[PDB]
């Protein structure tokens, strides 16, 4: 009813009021040329490459900024429009450097490509060119600013998406320059994204420099495991080698951004790798051996133990196929001690109800909320793309954000309620004045960080935060289908492990130390040989030699997330799968196959022989684990809340202090990033 | 430019190997006849279409002009 | 579901063509072993022929069966008329291909392929 | 003996209505009586409701709960606990 | 004359593909993601079918990337997901289909850069 | 003339090569320069078409005047960067004069 | 070259060599790139 | 800048050399490892810095159309020199 | 305009008029007629019409397309009928060319055109060999280009460039043997397409 009719080259199209000319054109499959316009940034209108003729109007309009008026006929291919593009392209190239052979953008450059499609084929510029000095903005983004076309995308991204106002323009006219004025590093958890949005080779990836050309890389669409957001990515490979990581647009997750850790830690996949099975020799040293020999040693010890004598700890980057294979194997020796490194309180419902440990509102639901209460978390570093989604709501929906915990910088102003866990009881009782904010809110969102649950009083904190979300629904002020309670995870493997029925934390192992321990990519050092009997047989399966491997009796080289097709579930409970970009190095093998092979040598053959069959198994345990890209809702918050009150645990007096307080703590948090030379440069850069 | 040169088409009468042999020999003679006209009527000018979106620019242009370098880069990749 | 036939109008007619082809192949093996001076026995040659037929036993489309017979007849023509050489005839027996492992463990030991 | 219980059901299908009612009204009591028994409740759209019981050494049996009523769901869970 | 055939269309036995490269492969049917380095969307119009990636190793002599996968470079193009699914079915390849991702319509407004009382006001141009 | 390599690892030669006879890898050199770490030509894949030297923007890769380099083994015709640089140092005197005589036609 | 000598360069071979195929000076191809993947080295001391 | 390894094998300008336990060096037994001795990285470093009297200089590598694409180098920083991205020649603004 | 190929409207009209002429006379088989901007006339027909349409174009007094220039196929996997069969004919009398196109799938025979043009014999063998299209009533349908015993049809878009088997001499069996193909250097796939539309005139409605 509100729609108005406009014409694109005579074709009628119905558009909402406020639609720009450029957006009207894309509704009929026309992409207007652009440089300064990005649909996730504020409109700028300065490059003028989008100028388009409106029938009967003498002046061309900037399609990216001009709202379309009813009855307009947009002439996207008329003579006036074509000559406008040729003129603007000519001005863009007048001072641009003859750099294409040495410029990393070459082959995937919007300036090159729109010059070929919309520009002239020659030059009439007979003068000398501008040259601009380079700015150093850190170890990640290389600047060759003579290539800059002054589109200001980087400036807008930095201010709007990253919430950092360190980039700007200095000077005037032809000598206007983009930079920081002073010498200053642009180090943000989202900084690497300015490489993608810069249309030219002015901003390029320092680690990637000179290594490849775009036409020769193979693209593998996969998932990021550096956190629990499940950012969609593309793995660029060439001749069997991973060359870089790029974002893959998923509007409900990472819209088209990734964090610097997701972008640049891939080089850690080339260091400290486990390539061969190893066993201890007569001198107690790890020495390479065959797969046959290594698995025979493990199978013998496995066949001689039962029940609590066998335990396993799953690390942060473990996939669901390996998680269920290991669970099935220890279950066949009647062991149920399947543990994760990351704690989650088993009080009350525990992991009985998915809604107890999921981000129930979903990441996209943040854009619908009106108040967000962050509790004991620093989402900026725990879930950078989740925090970016908060700032988007803060910027566009006037979202009100409050934090209970340390007063960290979140790139947007928020109301700090303090760090004491007692504020939760104040809010639940109604004493705190913020309880009146939640009471009025129609779509509140209470977010508790998984990092807060690692405290000893975690069960109390979860109960306290659960009580608040319970009263908000008792006020009946929420719609009904709207969910208030949310857990924000930081570990890629955590949600899948809870779904499969693992025991969160390693409390069980500490209670009943096993005689045989499987470390499945576990590198948190939660359990060391000091906590185990003197003869404990430790088997380490993983892809990096880091913390777990040096203490193991037997080492089984596994595959990294770029080397297998494996299932991961993000903090929302959304199951996603990776694809093989390259095969594992050396003798390393797919993780679920190692356990499947081990089960046969131990005379306990598991009932699945292919990837499809192990995923049929995953469906028998938790059907949502094979619903790829789907978000299956979880209900029964009432039942969980009732159980959480049955046992009262007191809150510790310690303030809520996030593990990552500053940018220096963000870069290294797992085996892959700890092995990355790029992440080491970032840490050195921000601490010096 | 074949419409601009003069030459005769040899035609056989028996459709056998000997006539096809004679046609080929006579076609060689007519080829020399055409070559003579090509040498005399060769005009001046450029040798490839002056459209750098199809034919690569001259190397000197490629090394001086931004548009020419872009088009050289894209035509050869 | 109406389609143009190749030769057979149903599986019964298609199966008659299959049996005629099998008979032609069965009778030609003794000559092939002799003319090509093969080092296989006639039994091996006929066992191979039977193997090639059997792997296609599950087909229920008369058009697919028709094409399989058409290709089978061409293969027999190449053999009978000695268009093939000894190398072409022996390519059915993969004499230089070391057996690939079949069980899960053996495939696990050597590489990543399923 | 028994080691684990899993209950799969849909969030909307009428065939899972009896399972949905059982959880809504009687799962809390079942969990109080069985403090240390994993009872994994896992909803997924458009699945046939089902009960899984895992016993010692990996033995597993499953009972379909399609179109069951809350009482039949109780009875189905009555059998598993004794088994 | 036309005959009646009711069986599923299957050509696996007449395509000449070796058995290992029919039964053990996994075709991926999808619309390629936009290369985030560029704003053009013209490489996101058609459906694609690729196969599972397999081992590449270094040639001992030169260090070149060797392969034994005959399908490593095979990429087919389809107008619709249905066409791609139909082609995989008759060739006997098991497959996964990923639904096309469309960028959802944004609400853009230049005037919001200068808001009187909202946070959308820009501090620089 | 200073001795610095002309090749800047742009990979235009590799892209245009009709036979895929060229294999290149590159990284920043110790002094930060953009240079190749691998530049191989399989001389038994090559069709000696000259497209690589047309595509090169800095006259780095050329087809020289030598045609008397038959070998006794296949492996000897799999040129790596060291071999190709040695060819350039061996033949530059002639190559430069030939380029001088023909560059105005290019 | 006695009338138009070639331009001199420091890197140009001062001593020409003929075809060396079949001699101990023949060219032998090899990969010019360094190892890509670095393996983890286990500790030298014992500790299981 | 050619050096030998502990095995005596010469290291290439790309840093390549077979390590002690690599069987692949058997290919050089009875023959030789082709190595180019004119390391470009060292040859370019021997070139002197050119002193110029402007903020911006251009480089085409010499020889005009026989050099490289012509680029313009900014000399505003006195901390270091301006280096041509194509040929490695260095420039410095005088005083 | 020196660089732009000149149009020829006289030929465009003549061919358009003859296109209608053919479609009026053979409505039973003609599905589409079009003339390209460089003046080539294409008749698209139902596969049943091969013999009648080709016979009419060869024998009719206003056609007299006596020469079969080429007969080939194109594989388009996205189509239900993936194989497009193309006949290029030449009329010496009228100094004109015409293209006739039909379609088929893997299991549907096409009628052999050897009765119309004896030139079709080997072309149809090549289409059988390279594409696997069966021609009915061919005097001698068999492979023509591929090696004896070769399996598959190489020109199909889903046939790999390097095939499945490669040959070598084996000393133990003293003959040439076939083995699964391994490559010392894999063919390097290039993604060359620009993400920006080149030709607006051909944009497909969304
Ligand atoms: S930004 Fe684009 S046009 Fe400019 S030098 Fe780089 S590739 Fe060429
Ligand atoms: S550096 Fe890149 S993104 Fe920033 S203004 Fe310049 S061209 Fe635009
Ligand atoms: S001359 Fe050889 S290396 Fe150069 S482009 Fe042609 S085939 Fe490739
Ligand atoms: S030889 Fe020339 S074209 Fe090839 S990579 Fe080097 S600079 Fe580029
Ligand atoms: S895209 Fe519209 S002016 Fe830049
Ligand atoms: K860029
Ligand atoms: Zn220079």
């Amino acid at each position: 009813s509100n729609l108005i009719e406009v014409f694109v080259d005579g074709q009628s199209v119905m558009v909402e009021p406020g639609t720009t000319v450029l957006q009207a054109c894309e509704k009929v499959g026309m992409q207007i040329p652009r440089f300064c316009y990005h649909e996730r940034l504020s409109v700028a209108g300065n490059c003028r490459m989008c100028l388009v003729e409106i029938e009967k109007a003498p002046k061309v309009v900037a399609a990216c900024a001009m709202p379309v008026m009813k009855g307009w006929n947009i002439l996207t291919n008329s003579e006036k429009t074509k000559k406008a593009r040729e003129g603007v392209m000519e001005f863009l190239l007048a001072n641009h450097p003859l750099d294409c052979p040495i410029c990393d953008q070459g082959g995937e450059c919007d300036l090159q490509d729109q010059s070929m499609m919309f520009g002239s084929d020659r030059s009439r510029f007979l003068e000398g060119k501008r040259a601009v000095e380079d700015k150093n903005i850190g170890p990640l983004v290389k600047t060759i600013m003579t290539r800059c076309i002054q589109c200001t995308r980087c400036i807008r991204f930095a201010s709007e998406i990253a919430g950092v106002d360190d980039l700007g323009t200095t000077g005037r006219g032809n000598d206007m320059q983009v930079g920081t004025y002073i010498e200053k590093m642009f180090m943000s958890e989202l900084s690497g994204n300015i490489i993608d949005i810069c249309p030219v080779g002015a901003l390029t990836s320092k680690p990637y420099a000179f290594t490849a050309r775009p036409w020769e890389t193979r693209k593998t669409e996969s998932i990021d495991v550096m956190d629990a957001v499940g950012s969609n990515i593309v793995v660029s490979t060439r001749t069997g080698e991973v060359m870089r990581i790029l974002p893959r647009m998923h509007e409900d997750i990472n819209e088209e951004w990734i964090s610097d850790k997701t972008r640049f830690a891939y080089d850690g996949l080339k260091r400290q790798r486990l390539t061969e099975p190893m066993v201890r020799n007569e001198k107690g040293l790890l020495t390479h051996t065959t797969w046959e020999d290594a698995l025979s040693r493990v199978a013998g010890m496995l066949q001689s133990f039962q029940g609590n004598d066998v335990a396993a700890i799953a690390g942060g980057l473990v996939d669901a196929e390996a998680l269920i294979a290991l669970k099935d194997l220890l279950n066949r020796v009647d062991s149920d001690t399947l543990c994760t490194e990351e704690v989650f309180p088993t009080a009350g419902a525990g992991t009985d109800l998915r809604s107890n440990y999921l981000l129930n509102t979903t990441i996209a639901g943040v854009e619908e909320a009106d108040v967000v209460l962050l509790v004991g978390t620093n989402p900026r570093f725990e879930a950078p793309l989740f925090n970016a989604r908060i700032r988007k709501s803060w910027l566009h929906n006037d979202l009100k954000v409050a934090l209970i915990g340390s007063p960290v910088d979140l790139t947007y102003r928020y109301d700090h309620l303090g760090d004491s866990p007692k504020i939760l009881q104040d809010i639940a009782s109604g004493s705190h004045p913020f309880s009146q904010v939640l009471q009025e809110a129609k779509k509140p969102m209470v977010i508790l960080g998984s990092s807060a649950l690692q405290r000893n009083d975690g069960a109390a904190i979860l109960a306290a935060v659960s009580n608040i979300a319970q009263k908000i629904r008792t006020s009946s002020g929420v719609t009904g289908d709207w969910k208030v309670m949310n857990i924000l995870h930081r570990i890629a493997s955590q949600v899948a492990a809870l779904d499969l029925g693992y025991k969160p934390g390693v409390e069980a192992i500490q209670k009943n130390p096993p005689k045989m321990l499987f470390l499945l990519g576990a590198d948190g050092g939660c359990i060391t040989r000091q906590d185990l009997p003197k003869d404990c047989f430790i088997v380490y399966q993983g892809h990096h030699g880091d913390v777990g491997a040096p203490i193991a009796d037997v080492i089984l080289p596994g595959a990294a997330y770029t080397e297998k097709s494996a299932t991961y579930v993000n903090t929302e409970g959304r199951a996603q799968q990776t694809k093989v970009a390259v095969t594992p190095p050396g003798l390393a093998r797919e993780d679920w196959k190692i356990i499947r092979a081990l089960s046969e040598i131990a005379g306990m053959t598991l009932p699945y022989d292919t990837l499809d069959q192990v995923r049929n198994r995953l469906e028998e345990v938790s059907p949502n684990l094979v619903r790829y890209d789907d978000v299956e809702g979880a209900n029964y918050f009432q039942q969980a809340s009732e159980l959480s009150k049955l046992v009262n645990q007191q809150l510790l007096a310690d303030p809520l202090v996030p593990p990552q307080l500053t940018i220096k703590d963000f870069y290294m948090t797992d085996s892959i990033s700890r092995a990355s030379q790029t992440m080491a440069k970032c840490v050195k850069a921000v601490t010096e | 430019v074949y419409d601009q040169v003069e030459f005769d088409v040899p035609i056989g009468s028996r459709g056998d190997c000997y006539d096809r042999y004679l046609c080929r020999v006579e076609e060689m003679r007519q080829s020399i006849r055409i070559i003579s006209q090509c040498l005399n009527k060769m005009p001046p000018g450029e040798i490839k279409v002056d459209d750098a979106k199809v034919s690569p620019p001259k190397r000197a242009e490629m090394k001086t002009s931004m548009e020419s370098l872009i088009h050289h880069f894209k035509l050869y990749t | 579901t109406s389609v143009k036939p190749i030769f057979s109008r149903d599986m019964n007619e298609a199966k008659r063509r299959v049996r005629e082809l099998y008979r032609a192949w069965y009778r030609e093996v003794p000559n092939t072993v002799h003319l090509f001076q093969l080092d296989i026995s006639v039994k091996q040659g006929r066992d191979k022929v039977r193997e090639m037929f059997k792997k296609n036993a599950h087909i229920t489309d008369p058009r697919v069966v028709d094409l399989l017979v058409i290709k089978g007849k061409m293969e027999l023509e190449e053999t009978i008329k000695v268009w093939k050489q000894r190398t072409h005839v022996m390519r059915f027996f993969h004499e230089t291909e070391a057996p690939r492992p079949k069980d899960f463990l053996s495939k696990f030991y050597v590489g990543h392929d399923p | 003996g028994l080691r684990e219980i899993r209950i799969h059901l849909c969030q909307r299908s009428p065939g899972s209505q009896g399972v949905r009612d059982f959880i809504e009204k009687r799962y809390v009591e079942l969990k109080k009586a069985n403090p240390d028994l994993p009872i994994l409740i896992r909803e997924c759209s458009d699945v046939q409701p089902k009960l899984w019981a895992r016993y010692a050494f990996g033995q597993e049996k499953n009972v379909s709960l399609n179109n069951f009523s809350a009482d039949q769901v109780t009875r189905a869970l009555e059998n598993v606990l004794s088994s | 004359q036309l005959i009646t055939v009711d069986e599923k269309l299957d050509i696996t036995t007449i395509t000449g593909v070796p058995e290992e490269h029919i039964k053990t492969r996994k075709a991926r049917i999808f619309v390629p993601a936009r290369n985030n380095m560029q704003s053009g969307v013209n490489n996101t119009k058609k459906w694609k079918m690729e196969f599972d990636t397999r081992e590449r190793w270094e040639n001992p002599l030169m260090g070149w990337a060797s392969t034994a996968d005959p399908l490593s470079n095979l990429v087919l193009t389809f107008s619709t997901k249905e066409d791609a699914v139909a082609f995989a079915e008759k060739n006997g390849w098991s497959y996964d289909v990923e639904e096309r991702k469309v960028p959802k319509p944004k609400s853009k407004s230049y005037g919001a850069n200068f808001s009187w009382n909202k946070r959308t006001r820009v501090s620089t141009k | 003339p200073s001795g610095e390599e002309r090749c800047i690892a742009c990979k235009l030669c590799e892209a245009v090569c009709p036979a895929q006879a060229i294999t290149i890898e590159a990284e920043p050199r110790a002094d930060g320069s953009r240079r190749t770490t691998r530049y191989d030509i399989d001389m038994t894949k090559c069709i000696y078409c000259g497209f690589c030297q047309e595509a090169c923007p800095v006259d780095a890769i050329v087809e020289g005047p030598n045609f008397e380099f038959s070998t006794e083994t296949h492996e000897e015709l799999l040129y790596n960067k060291e071999k190709l640089l040695n060819n350039g140092d061996k033949w530059e005197a002639e190559i430069a004069a030939n380029i001088q005589a023909d560059y105005l036609y290019r | 070259p006695t009338v138009k000598p070639p331009t001199a360069r420091k890197f140009i071979w001062t001593n020409h060599k003929f075809n060396l195929s079949g001699t101990p000076q023949q060219y032998v191809p090899y990969s010019t790139t360094r190892k890509k993947i670095q393996e983890w080295v286990p500790p030298s001391t014992p500790y299981k | 800048g050619v050096r030998t390894s502990p095995t005596g094998e010469k290291v290439t300008h790309t840093g390549q050399v077979y390590d002690d336990g690599d069987y692949r060096k058997v290919r050089f037994v009875g023959r030789q490892k082709e190595v180019n001795e004119n390391f470009a990285i060292d040859l370019i470093a021997e070139q002197p810095v050119s002193q110029v009297g402007s903020r911006v200089i251009s480089c085409d590598g010499g020889g005009g159309a026989l050099g490289h694409p012509r680029v313009y180098i900014n000399l505003d920083k006195e901390t270091k020199t301006g280096t041509c991205g194509y040929c490695g020649l260095q420039f410095r603004q005088q005083h | 305009r020196p660089t732009v190929r000149p149009r020829n409207d006289v030929a465009h009209k003549q061919l358009s008029a003859f296109g209608e002429y053919v479609a009026e006379i053979l409505p039973k088989y003609v599905q589409q007629v079009q003339v390209s901007c460089f003046n080539e006339l294409e008749i698209c027909i139902h596969p049943d019409g091969v013999i009648p349409v080709l016979t009419f174009l060869r024998d009719h007094s206003n056609a007299q397309f006596k020469s079969l220039a080429d007969l080939t196929a194109v594989d388009i996997p996205t189509r239900q009928n993936r194989f497009e069969i193309v006949y290029n004919l030449l009329s010496l009398r009228f100094n004109s060319r015409i293209r006739v196109k039909t379609y088929t799938d893997e299991l549907t025979p096409i009628e052999s055109s050897v009765p119309v043009y004896k030139a079709a014999n080997w072309y149809e063998r090549e289409i059988w060999d390279m594409f696997g299209v069966f021609f009915a009533n061919h005097p001698d349908l068999r492979r023509i280009l591929t090696d004896y015993g070769f399996e598959g049809h190489p020109f199909r878009k889903d046939f790999p460039l390097s095939g499945y088997v490669e040959l070598r001499y084996d000393d133990e069996v003293k003959r040439v043997v076939a083995e699964p193909v391994e490559l010392a250097q894999e063919f390097r796939k290039f993604d060359l397409n620009s993400p920006w539309e080149a030709f607006p005139a051909y944009r497909q409605p969304p």
